[PDB]
């Protein structure tokens, strides 16, 4: 599931 | 008619799913998992209603397959069905297991819609299939005995030997729990016997029973003599056995296990001063047997000065020789209870307690296996001498003994 | 003390998995699934405790990412929920904008933060200034 | 970036090369969870093609898949009603066959016509799709399909040629009727059960079910009818397939409830039914329980069928546990006054094995076999005593209790043993052994000697006992003190003491008073109130409801032969 | 600056064929590939190079971390364990740390690796040793080094990265082999690290001692001393200070979590000036969590809130001051106020933890009202427990009636595993507070009524008991099991319950004809033929109590026992009572009957047997 996404902000 | 159709491996996780008619959904399929597949003390039947929703199963390997229908429809029919249905697909790739289903997701689904429309069955007998099977099809597939032992009868002895562990929250949550197991069989009997064992299901496939903050993973050992050819048909564990005492299999289970008994503690912190403890003990076997030299170790804060208590069943007494009150019960029947209720005076003190309240421990016997193993046949064959298998003295017991049983309290 | 710290995504796979206390490969495998078992089936309206075995898990979500923290259940919640965060805090800071994939293709990295941060099942550094200014002077390093 | 979008240009890809290979992938990640749906449309235009590898691979893309979003599945319409005249008949069934299984008002319209037309297309694989197609349809709007006359096209189809659709339609039509149970939907008058009793002979294995189940329904209203009907389903009684024997079985049974007993032909029909429900136990182990959970019924309504068939409902070492159990329940049933010494035998075997929960099941039957063979009520004590001579326990306190039982049920006519059983008292725990014992040693007081430190070993841990044992304890004590007063005066004392004082199961301690109450105010009753003959205990049950039983032979086939409960406890 | 390498495209290639597959099959496909490809380039000719080692290490580590085994290459790493490089140090390590085996040679290879690095006085290379120490800890280590670590951890030269890792290292083998670790001379200078100018020596060093002080808490009784001067000198000093210790406006939120931790390893202070300080310290710890936040992001929240909720640990701990203990249960009030749950949860837990103070003047009962709305509200089965044992922890005669109202909805509407556990909490607060004794009797069959299937014997013997001996009720209760006993489902225990109260009494109800005497037996005995046995034989007990009391349906009564399904009745106990009273309904005096069933005694207040009494000055009796 797109792991791309940033873990924060 | 059929509604539904449904095949799990042996874990359970549902690897194929038709439905055939709105009545079924998220209900009967979990359904069918928790209350067939993993059935603890109910013993299974082909045919099993579960919410007005009924539902046929036939296991082939370690593959559970179930249709499931909400109407009266023709039962002998269903497992027909069910039967066709999986000779066609041992036709397109052999033995029924996990693998080959993995590896063929299409050509069985598409298989499906062709020997069932709308839940009527449709002929089948790899007639003419292949002008509508417009997929692929993967396929893929001692321990000695001296010659010549004689004996007077022929007897032979099969302890089944299991003792259960647990971690409960005072909730009633199980935080673990698991059972080690061991066959021990005793066989006096003479010539060169080669005797076959069924059992229920309960196991699927060493350590000398150890560990504390250590986890507990499923597993089985057989002895040399033991031939598995056929454990994917029931038990069928196939063997030529020592002679005297031999140890068959060992093994543990972490699932479906029948914990023999709850604890529920409540407890009640009435200031630093006093302290009121009562405590439960539900006994949820089958009526029909009897546990066996109980003890319940309550434990005690170390600032104990006074100690009484009130004892339905049994009788306790405080041992600061080690701090807790040890309740002792002679017998006690399943689906029964008792009580017992302690007030604890505790010496003033200032502090320094934390106390971490350890569990209540428990220590208990009882006539099963809390694994669910169940001994279901035990036939011995001779040729040579050609004895009954009748004449054969056979008596087994199960001997269910508590690990560290323990409650939080 | 902390008995395990587990980074696994939605779907169980294990990205970072500290352990303290001595395992078999089959216990740190089933240990795992359950994490999974366990954290992936509670919805936000539930709370970010739970009882597991005999410890107790503070986790917290972030993107497709599950930071779970293995504790002896007499453990001070909110002061492990808050490590778990000022953790992915400095991996933010490390990899810049990190995301699951940082994680992966540096998995052998990343347990170098995480020793820098916990260590022998305490906590070890809480400073955030000072974690950044080793990381980076190693990395440095030949 | 990729995943899903990137298996969207794939498809798009007009190379039919790389199309056929690439739908591949899509059709897999479906059976893996994955939520396709954004590839919805692209998988619909590559209908248009010729490769029936890559065509049916679509619909098993759209089917799986109407019956979960049967909103955004109607929008591909045009293309599925295109395929209902595409020449290779595959397309065409498959067309209706997928339209159908689109369960929403709104197609009540579209697929009204070209299910008209495979309704009579030349191909019967067309023919049988658009049959229980018209059933598909009739579940979202009833009342259209009455309408259109696909009611009559279906009554067309059951004299249609070849079986495979003849089948279908039977089974589409019946299904229908069903929910319409008074519209009368089959009907079946006199001359139109001819037409079908013909199909009956083809129609596929499949179909002869569905056709049975049909004629079940029927009911001639006159012998002779019912004669030449029942020697024109006699014949199935064969074709493997339980479900068509069983089915013709329960055709043949209310039936044959049509002329007393004269003409051989009842005689016979009689004859006829037992070779093939007993070969049916010889079938899959799921078919034997279908078979036993029939047939225990069936020997009920109709004895005479299986009398002499005793032998075959043996247990086998390793039959499985629920066939094991049906089994038992059926040789009780069959258990005659004239081989119950070949019954016995056979339990006695049962308890001296391993099976251990069986084992139980076993000796209650030797029980229940002398309550059903009343003449055989000594042998099975007989056996009783042999088995309890093993000291096994699980066995002996089995059947220390159907002993109890024995006793209550015929005379005491066997005082002379019960100075024996008193040689048990080892290992006596299950509370409802006990229970027994201790009742045994009440009753019977003045032909055991030892009574007094019988009933007093147990007293002396009497507030750990079972709330039954406690409660027949009292009753036992009291028993003893009215027949041997003086060598109990204590006892009787101790007993009414801790039930009164000490018990505090509120039930206990009122008998507790009503004997001390008693004894001390009017022995002369006491002796007359608590002692005097009981009469002799009455079983149970036995068999079911004269008219519950009719109910359910009618359903012989179905589910309801199973359960044994009627349609209704199950919807 | 200084530049910045690292970097290994094998690896990265290795991974995205892998994290590729059109398969999981593949994966272990390419997984072969390369494991037959490392393997047969250490197993070669020409040694290769600190590089290729390095990286052909790292992929076998990751190919573990999929799930597959590896049976070799662990020489490999240990020869990147003497490399001068951090990089191909660190490699070594975590391949060793992660892998290990049982293998007696390796064992002591590394054993000599972690000798040297622990000796080269190099702190990056000391460091890499210690955490291998400590992320390992066998046996082995302990005993090769067990002696080591001390030595480092007090030396005054020692690098303050290293002082934290030689500390928590030695922690690990304290854990490990109690044995190995002694006590010696480093403990008073282990102490004092607690003083440390570096913060993250004091946290290191806070952890060692307060896992020693559990066993050994007069050697490190110097401690309490400080973690209070210290604790005390870090929540006064703002956000200026401690720069780098500040975490969102909240100063070193751990340490401190961790000195008040420690503190609960003790005592209050034995000294009146520690005692007082500390006490002081508390005083404003409380004082900050109510002014007005500094931030409202979560995290300093969070953070304030950890430190808080740990210094009110030590106050419960400590028990003393009433001041500070009603202050904290102030405080835990808010939280449970707030709107949340994450701070519901651990605030109805520390309450129900301060329950048990005896100098809180019981604060706790002050808060009932937003507890009992905490369990009314709040979703997640986890808040709704804390909240009902907290309420069951506060109950008194005054609130009871309050309580067990409350209680008697969240059992409505609750999981199973609940049932039992919460119908036993509620019948001991009624047959223990009520003042009102209807209502008890009005309580307990309520949980029959609806949640019946989880009351015990024991609770509904102890209303019948009740009953019997209180008169005030034997009118009432004969009225309320009556009226109950007219639903159609109705538990079984309702049927046991009412039966009796209506056999003993129920004649003093039999006045109004709303309930004959005639009309109860009718009504009783509908619900007979559908009873369990010990249910048939209690009514058939309350059946001839009957013939007693109304001679008008001996009439009726009486061929209801001397129809077959009583008298040929299959179980024994059915059957004498049955012959029995049909029998005396027969033979007995219409005097002597009457005597025979008179009103039965009160029940005896069973009373407690003394397991243990203060007797020749100590505990057991």
């Amino acid at each position: 599931m797109s792991e791309i996404k940033r873990l924060l902000s | 008619m059929i509604g539904g159709l449904f095949i799990y491996n042996h874990k359970g996780e549902v690897l194929i799913s038709r439905v055939y008619r709105d009545d079924i959904g998220r209900n009967a399929v979990d359904a069918f998992r928790v209350n067939v597949i993993h059935a603890r003390q109910q013993v299974r039947s082909p045919v099993t209603n579960i919410a007005r929703t009924s539902f046929f199963h036939v296991k082939r390997s370690n593959i559970w397959l179930a249709a499931v229908t909400k109407q009266n429809v023709n039962a002998a029919m269903v497992f027909e069905f069910l039967y066709k249905m999986c000779d066609v697909m041992a036709a397109y790739f052999g033995k029924i297991s996990e693998e080959n289903i993995k590896n063929n997701f299409v050509l069985i689904y598409e298989l499906l819609d062709e020997i069932l429309d709308f839940g009527y069955p449709q002929n089948s007998e790899t007639g003419a299939l292949k002008t509508f099977i417009t997929q692929q099809g993967i396929k893929s597939q001692i321990g000695w005995r001296r010659e010549g032992i004689k004996y007077r009868r022929n007897e032979l002895f099969l302890d089944v030997l299991e003792s259960v562990n647990l971690l409960m929250s005072p909730q009633g949550q199980v935080l673990s729990a698991h059972v080690s197991g061991r066959v021990v069989m005793k066989s006096y009997l003479s010539g060169m016997p080669e005797c076959k064992f069924g059992m229920n299901d309960k196991i699927v496939i060493e350590t000398s029973k150890s560990g504390k903050q250590s986890i507990a993973i499923d597993d089985c050992t057989f002895h040399q003599c033991v031939r598995l050819s056929k454990f994917d048909s029931e038990r069928s564990i196939s063997f030529i056995p020592p002679d005297g005492e031999f140890e068959l299999m060992r093994y543990r289970t972490t699932k479906d296990i029948i914990l023999p008994f709850r604890v529920i503690p409540l407890v009640r912190e009435v200031g630093r001063t006093k302290l009121e403890v009562k405590v439960v003990i539900k006994s949820n076997f089958k009526p029909s047997l009897l546990a066996q030299k109980i003890e319940v170790r309550i434990p005690t804060p170390l600032n104990t000065s006074g100690v009484q208590v009130i004892c339905m069943k049994g009788k306790a007494k405080y041992k600061a020789s080690e701090n807790a009150i040890v309740w002792k019960i002679k017998r006690m029947a399943g689906m029964k209870e008792s009580q017992i209720s302690a007030e604890i005076e505790l010496l003033p003190t200032n502090d320094k307690k934390k106390w971490a309240r350890p569990p209540i421990s428990m220590n208990f016997e009882v006539p099963f296996a809390p694994s669910g193993l169940k001994v279901r046949y035990l036939k011995v064959f001779e040729p040579k001498l050609n004895y009954s298998d009748h004449d054969v003295i056979k008596w087994v017991r199960y001997i269910g003994r508590s690990g560290i049983y323990e409650t939080r309290c | 003390m902390i008995r395990f710290i587990l980074i696994q995504n939605r779907a169980g796979k294990t990205r970072l998995a500290k352990w303290y206390m001595q395992f078999d490969d089959d216990e740190k495998q089933k240990l795992i699934e359950e994490v999974h078992a366990v954290v992936t089936v509670r919805d936000a309206k539930h709370t970010n405790f739970v009882e597991f075995r005999n410890f107790k898990i503070i986790y917290r979500r972030y993107a497709g990412l599950y930071f779970c923290i293995c504790v002896d259940v007499n453990d001070n919640n909110l002061a492990y929920l808050e490590a778990i965060h000022n953790f992915v805090e400095v991996l933010n800071e490390y990899f810049h904008n990190v995301c699951e994939l940082d994680l992966v293709f540096n998995f052998y990295k990343v347990y170098t933060v995480v020793d820098e941060m916990f260590l022998a099942g305490e906590i070890r550094e809480t400073s955030q200034t000072k974690v950044l200014k080793q990381l980076l002077m190693l990395q440095s390093l030949e | 970036k990729g995943e899903i979008f990137e298996l969207k240009a794939e498809l798009n890809n007009e190379k039919k090369e790389k199309r056929k290979e690439a739908v591949k992938k899509v059709i897999a990640a479906m059976t893996v969870g994955k939520d396709v749906s954004s590839l919805f449309p692209d998988v619909v235009n590559c209908m248009q093609t010729d490769n029936l590898e890559l065509k049916k691979l679509v619909y098993l893309y759209l089917m799986n898949y109407a019956k979960s979003q049967p909103d955004m599945a109607i929008m591909a319409v045009n293309s599925f009603v295109k395929d209902c005249e595409d020449p290779n008949p595959l397309i065409r069934a498959l067309a209706v066959r997928t339209m159908g299984c689109i369960r929403v008002d709104k197609i009540t319209e579209y697929l009204c016509e070209p299910l008209r037309k495979c309704l009579k297309d030349e191909d019967p694989y067309v023919r049988k799709t658009a049959a229980v197609c018209v059933a598909k349809l009739h579940d979202i709007n009833a009342q259209m399909v009455e309408d259109q006359g696909f009611l009559d096209s279906l009554r067309d189809l059951i004299a249609d040629s070849n079986p495979m659709v003849v089948a279908n339609a039977v089974a589409a039509l019946s299904e229908i009727s069903e929910s319409h149970p008074n519209s009368n939907l089959l009907d079946l008058n006199p001359q139109n059960i001819n037409k079908l009793l013909t199909a009956l002979n083809e129609c596929t294995e499949w179909g002869q079910i569905f056709i049975l189940d049909c004629l079940s329904n029927y009911n001639p209203k006159d012998d002779r009818e019912a004669q030449s009907i029942c020697e024109r389903v006699t014949p199935r009684l064969s074709h493997a397939n339980s479900a068509v024997v069983l089915s013709a079985v329960k055709v043949l049974m209310k039936f044959l409830e049509l002329l007393p007993k004269d003409s051989d032909y009842y005689n016979m029909l009689l004859k006829k039914l037992a070779p093939p429900l007993v070969t049916l136990l010889s079938g899959e182990p799921e078919v034997q329980y279908v078979a036993l959970r029939n047939i225990n019924l069936i020997v009920q309504k109709r004895p005479e069928i299986l009398k002499q068939e005793i032998k075959v409902f043996f247990v086998k070492y390793n039959d499985p546990i629920y066939v094991k159990l049906e089994k038992l329940d059926i040789m009780i049933r069959l258990a005659s006054q004239a081989n119950i010494a070949q019954v016995l035998a056979e339990l006695k075997e049962y308890a001296t094995e391993v099976d251990v929960d069986f084992v139980r099941k076993a000796v209650r039957a030797i029980g229940r076999c002398a309550i059903k063979v009343e003449q055989s009520a000594e042998r099975c004590v007989s056996t009783l005593l042999d088995l309890i001579q093993t000291k096994v326990n699980y066995v002996v306190q089995e059947a220390i209790v159907v002993i109890r039982d024995i006793f209550r049920k015929y005379p005491n006519k066997y005082e002379s043993i019960i100075a024996t059983l008193c040689e048990n008292l080892d290992s006596l725990d299950e509370p409802d052994a006990r229970a027994a014992m201790i009742w045994i040693v009440g009753e019977y007081a003045e032909r055991i000697d030892n009574a007094d430190e019988l009933l007093e070993s147990f007293l002396e841990g009497f507030h750990d006992e079972s709330t039954q044992v406690q409660l027949t304890l009292l009753t036992a004590i009291v028993k003893l003190f009215l027949k041997k007063p003086s060598e109990t005066q204590e006892l009787v004392q101790q007993v009414l003491s801790l039930a009164t004082q000490d018990s505090d199961n509120p039930d206990l301690r009122d008998r507790g008073y009503i004997y001390w109450r008693l004894l001390s105010t009017d022995p002369v009753t006491a002796k007359e109130v608590v002692l005097s003959e009981k009469p002799l205990i009455s079983e149970e049950t036995d068999l079911i409801e004269p008219t519950l039983l009719d109910e359910l032979i009618c359903h012989i086939g179905s589910l309801a032969s199973v359960y044994h409960k009627p349609p209704n406890a199950f919807v | 600056a200084v530049s910045k390498g690292d970097g290994m495209r094998g690896l990265a290639v290795f991974i995205s064929d892998i994290r590729n597959c059109k398969s999981k099959e593949a994966e272990i496909k390419r997984i072969n590939k390369e494991l037959a490809n490392i393997r047969s380039k250490f197993k070669g000719d020409k040694a290769l190079d600190g590089y290729s080692k390095k990286k052909y290490v790292c992929k076998l580590l990751f190919i573990f971390l999929l799930g597959h085994d590896i049976d070799f290459g662990h020489m490999e790493a240990v020869n990147l364990l003497s490399s001068n490089r951090y990089t191909e140090k660190q490699i070594g390590y975590l391949f060793i740390s992660v892998l290990v085996n049982s293998n007696s040679e390796l064992i002591r290879l590394i054993n000599n690796a972690i000798k040297n690095d622990l000796a080269s006085r190099n702190p990056t290379f000391m460091g890499l040793a210690l955490h291998c120490i400590a992320n390992v800890g066998s046996r082995e280590m302990a005993e090769a080094f067990a002696g080591e670590i001390p030595k480092i951890l007090v030396a005054g030269d020692t690098m303050d990265s290293v002082k934290q890792s030689a500390a928590l290292c030695l922690l690990r083998l304290y854990r490990t082999s109690p044995d190995l670790v002694p006590m010696g001379d480093w403990t008073s200078r282990v102490v004092h690290l607690l003083n440390d100018q570096h913060l993250g020596v004091v946290t290191a060093a806070t952890s060692l001692i307060t896992t020693l002080a559990q066993k050994n808490p007069e050697e490190f009784k110097t401690s309490v001393s400080l973690a209070v001067s210290r604790l005390s000198r870090i929540v006064t000093s703002a956000s200026t200070d401690l720069q780098d210790y500040t975490y969102y406006f909240v100063p070193a939120p751990w340490l401190s979590v961790k000195l008040l931790r420690l503190l609960q390893c003790y005592p209050p202070p034995e000294d009146p000036a520690v005692r007082g300080r500390l006490t002081e310290c508390l005083e404003t710890i409380l004082n900050k969590a109510q002014e007005p936040p500094k931030s409202k992001k979560v995290q300093h929240s969070n953070a304030k809130n950890a430190v808080l909720f740990e210094a009110i640990s030590l106050i419960i701990h400590h028990d003393s001051e009433p001041n500070l203990l009603v202050r904290a249960c102030n405080q835990l009030g808010q939280f449970l106020q707030h709107r949340e749950t994450n701070l519901r949860y651990l605030a109805l837990e520390s309450m129900c933890t301060l329950a048990s103070s005896e100098f809180s003047h019981e604060a706790v009962k002050t808060h009932i009202e937003t507890v009992i709305n905490a369990l009314k509200t709040e979703r997640d089965v986890s808040v709704r427990q804390r909240a009902v044992d907290l309420l069951y922890a506060m109950c008194d005669r005054s609130n009871a009636q309050q309580i067990v109202a409350e209680m008697l909805s969240y059992l409505e509407t609750a999981d199973y595993s609940i049932r039992e556990e919460i119908v036993l909490k509620v019948a001991i607060l009624a047959e223990k507070y009520a003042v009102d004794y209807t209502w008890y009797v009005d309580t307990i069959l309520n949980l029959i009524r609806i949640a019946g299937d989880y009351v015990s014997e024991e609770v509904w013997y102890r209303v019948i008991q009740i009953v019997i001996n209180r008169d005030d009720v034997q009118g009432y209760a004969a009225k309320t099991v009556f009226e109950a006993l007219q639903a159609p489902a109705c538990h079984e225990n309702l049927v046991k319950v009412g039966g009796y109260i209506l056999g003993e009494f129920g004649n003093l109800i039999a006045g109004d004809p709303r309930s004959s005497p005639l009309i109860q037996f009718n009504l009783l005995h509908s619900k007979f033929h559908l009873c369990s046995v010990p249910t048939r034989a209690l009514l058939l007990s309350t059946y001839i109590k009957f013939v007693n009391l109304f001679p008008e349906v001996k009439a009726t009564i009486q061929d209801v026992l001397r129809s077959d399904s009583q008298l040929k009745n299959a179980d024994v106990e059915l059957q004498q009572r049955a012959v029995e009273y049909l029998r005396l309904s027969t033979v007995a005096s219409t005097d002597i009957l009457a005597t025979v069933l008179e009103e039965m005694p009160p029940f005896p207040e069973r009373e407690s047997s003394i397991l243990a009494k203060l007797k020749k000055k100590k505990g057991g009796s």
